[PDB]
């Protein structure tokens, strides 16, 4: 900190008002649009859909 | 055929003598699962 802390960045950007959408890994590098993309590198629910 | 023989869609003159409630046909298809 002080600037390095992500809380200060969130307060400055105003995203704290909508922090409910805080994605795991929200940082300056590799924001949600990239964190979600990378998470795909980490389909078998065997659900029974009604094909009507 | 022999027994039957022993007893005894109009088409144009040029086509003769020649070779011839909105449900889908297959509702409720098999439930292929995510597997």
């Amino acid at each position: 900190g002080t600037g390095k802390k992500e809380k200060s960045r969130r307060i400055r950007e105003g995203d704290t008002k909508d922090g409910n959408l805080r994605v795991k890994g929200e940082n300056f590098y590799r924001d949600s649009k990239r964190v979600k993309f990378l998470n795909m590198y980490t389909f078998q629910d065997s659900t029974i859909p009604d094909a009507r | 055929a022999h027994e039957q023989s022993k007893v005894k869609d109009a088409l144009p003159t040029y086509l003769l003598d020649r070779e011839q409630k909105f449900s889908v046909p297959l509702p409720k298809v098999r439930g292929i699962s995510e597997e």
